[PDB]
């Protein structure tokens, strides 16, 4: 558990998990070691991927003790894990901070036809409706620039779990898939970590013309199938496919 | 690894998706709305802001004619207010989705043990082969061409008709193609799936594990003949059924009755059986009826196939098995809800001829049969050629004691595989039971046991 936690922490030292305002809840143990008695947001995320990586060893084990059936974990697996976290958290950053900054744009934009509006004036009943219509979009852009603030405290825990799911939820059925992740949701609520509450994974990980296309290239509607091909997807180790019909294929 | 391998819990989320899709259409579109809140709403949210912003680009600010960007703005601001609405509802229409969900939970629940009571009847005999396509099949009858959904829309009584109809044709489908006996075997086990489902009836649990295996547990210590009508071993049955809570009283019951033992020589004891088992409250007809069949499996076990056939009488409706009671009519059997992709397999047990019921229903719907003998190597090349010639128009090939080589049934179970350009073609397959019969050819097509 210890060296999970320091290969964690230093693989996610790139990424900026700082959160100041982040406030400290009570309990959620799992490394017994934990640098400060208090731990910090990047230090509670660290704790969070090791606990996801031990909870997959106890499933594990448990399924085995109920039936067998069970594929070995490997730091491998953690690695990918790791992995996917990263690249999952860049990506929605980059695109976020993208749409923001097209939000500013937009918003310089339309200042200057404001100012193109008050130059014309200088027929006043178009001009009633400009004027009108010009404060509804300056509040709705505003609430748009808060919520994208908002949005962006979210991103931690919600690709956390995302990653958690690409890497490690495979080889599980649907149950075991939507226990696992109700795990994970429960320890990262537990050490309060804001994660976008009842998120679902698909349209979080695949877009509509990613899934237009899947369904185009015959593939089911069913959940579970959208989840594989998100697997399939969104990739670091060649996938394995297990299909008792050919329709993976 | 990425697993697409179908189980319990796999099945159970599809058929609440298909039929939430069919039996609420309206709670599957606030579905769809919710889950694009996530992703497409603020997406074309933004694309038609966008849209805004080169029309801003465009007009320069004109104000001649204002109309130009007005209605933009206006289409933005509707947009927004619909996703405003959408968001600040998505707690009432998530709890609302969530019953409806747990309205049509035990649904699924009894469609995935059907199918994987149905795909595991592989133990009982070999001939026993259905695909997940059967199933699925069974279930987009019983949704759409279901004639006893034509009228009720009261949402209520629809899932009831829906289950009923449901069983009934999950039965009908299967026991066409499953012995005599082992009709009886699949009906107790849809009585127990329906039992789990059905509400406000206890799960019976120990009376069910009591009736499998609880009569065999050692009591050898104790056996006493009792009075002189009980003989020594539905003396021990008494025993063993005198281990279950319900019944322990039994020993100075049938003391007390004096009428017993005239039900004991009776020509059917089941049709009306005393009042034995203790409990307070006044149990209902499915707990009435397994303590009258852990009885029937004490005393006198040779009415154990008629109690059970009561017992789904009172579980899975009166005259459930009626459909395999009338003649068999396979003309709406191959006229609808058989695609041609799949061949009706026809088996049959040893000393016993099934090519007249085939004849005589395409005597029945005017259709030409290209009928072949397969034992030749010539039978082979004129049986390819009569399947080469009837998927271009559609005539009716029809081979004859084809399970002498199963090799030939590799070829044509993978030539099958192909879609075939012709709709009205059918193809069938006059075999005998046996053990060499491909099981893929099984899987792939529907089989009729005569």
């Amino acid at each position: 558990t210890e060296a999970l936690y320091q290969v964690g922490k230093e693989f996610t030292s790139k990424m900026d998990l700082e959160k100041p305002n982040y406030i400290v809840p009570d309990y959620m143990p799992v490394v017994y070691d934990k640098l400060p008695q208090p731990p910090s947001h990047r230090e509670a995320i660290v704790n969070s991927c090791v606990f996801v990586h031990q909870t997959l060893h106890q499933a594990n084990a448990r399924l085995a003790k109920r039936g067998g059936r069970t594929m070995a974990i490997t730091p491998r697996h953690y690695l990918d894990f790791i992995n996917h976290y990263a690249n999952l958290f860049h990506e929605k950053r980059s695109e976020l901070e993208e749409q923001q900054m097209h939000l500013n744009v937009g918003l310089r934009k339309i200042k200057e036809t404001v100012d193109q509006v008050e130059e014309l004036r200088r027929k006043v009943n178009r001009s009633t409706a400009l004027l009108k219509s010009l404060s509804a979009e300056r509040e709705r852009w505003e609430k748009t620039s808060e919520t994208f603030k908002n949005q962006m405290s979210t991103i931690a825990g919600d690709c956390l779990l995302s990653a958690a799911f690409i890497a490690y939820a495979g080889y599980f059925d649907q149950q075991m898939r939507q226990n696992l992740f109700t795990t994970w949701s429960h320890h990262l609520q537990q050490a309060n970590i804001q994660f976008r509450t009842d998120i679902a994974r698909t349209e979080y990980l695949s877009n509509a013309d990613e899934r237009l296309r899947w369904q185009a290239s015959s593939l089911p509607a069913d959940d579970l199938c959208t989840e594989n091909a998100i697997m399939l997807k969104r990739f670091n180790r060649y996938p394995l496919i297990i299909d008792p019909s050919g329709q993976a294929t | 690894f990425v697993n697409f391998t179908v189980t319990r819990s796999s099945l159970q989320s599809q058929c609440l998706n298909e039929v939430l899709k069919a039996e609420r259409p309206d709670v599957d579109e606030k579905r769809s709305d919710l889950l694009k809140l996530q992703g497409e709403f603020q997406l074309r949210l933004r694309q038609l802001e966008k849209s805004l912003l080169q029309a801003l680009n465009e007009v320069k600010g004109r104000i001649l004619d204002d109309d130009t960007i007005i209605t933009t703005l206006e289409n933005l601001k509707r947009e927004a207010a619909e996703v405003t609405r959408k968001v600040e509802e998505t707690d009432i229409v998530m709890q609302e989705v969530e019953t409806v969900s747990q309205q049509y939970l035990p649904l699924s629940t009894a469609c995935s043990s059907i199918y994987f009571t149905m795909e595991s009847l592989k133990q009982i005999h070999f001939l026993y082969q259905y695909s997940l396509q059967f199933f699925l099949d069974i279930y987009h009858n019983v949704l759409y061409e279901n004639p006893n959904l034509k009228g009720v829309t009261d949402h209520t009584q629809r899932l009831s008709i829906i289950t009923k109809d449901l069983f009934q044709v999950a039965f009908n489908r299967v026991a066409r193609g499953m012995l005599h006996q082992d009709h009886i075997t699949f009906a107790m086990l849809l009585a127990r799936i329906k039992l789990k489902g059905t509400v406000g009836e206890p799960t019976y649990d120990a009376e069910f594990q009591h009736f499998l295996r609880g009569n065999e547990i050692v009591l050898s210590a104790g056996s006493t003949p009792r009075i002189q009508g009980l003989t020594v071993e539905q003396a021990e049955a008494v025993v063993r059924l005198s281990c279950l809570p319900a019944f322990k009283d039994l020993i100075a019951k049938v003391q007390a009755d004096e009428q017993f033992g005239i039900w004991l020589d009776s020509s059917s004891p089941e049709q009306t059986v005393p009042y034995l088992w203790s409990e307070e409250t006044p149990a209902t007809p499915i707990g009435q009826a397994i303590h009258r069949l852990l009885l029937i499996q004490a005393f006198r076990p040779d009415r154990l196939l008629a109690m059970a056939h009561m017992f789904v009488s009172t579980n899975l409706g009166e005259s459930f098995m009626s459909i395999m009671e009338q003649p068999l009519d396979l003309t709406h059997i191959v006229g609808t809800e058989v695609k041609p992709n799949t061949p009706v397999l026809m088996c049959s047990v040893p000393g016993y001829d099934a090519s007249g019921h085939v004849e005589d229903l395409a005597a029945e719907q005017n259709t030409q049969i290209t009928s072949i003998a397969i034992g030749s190597a010539e039978g082979f090349n004129q049986a390819d050629k009569a399947i080469n010639t009837a998927v271009k128009s559609g005539r009716w090939v029809m081979l004859k004691n084809v399970h002498l080589a199963p090799g030939w049934l590799m070829q044509l179970e993978k030539k099958l595989h192909s879609l075939q350009p012709h709709a009205c073609f059918r193809l069938f397959l006059t075999m005998e039971i046996n053990p060499k019969v491909p099981v893929n050819l099984l899987r792939a097509g529907r089989i009729f046991v005569f």
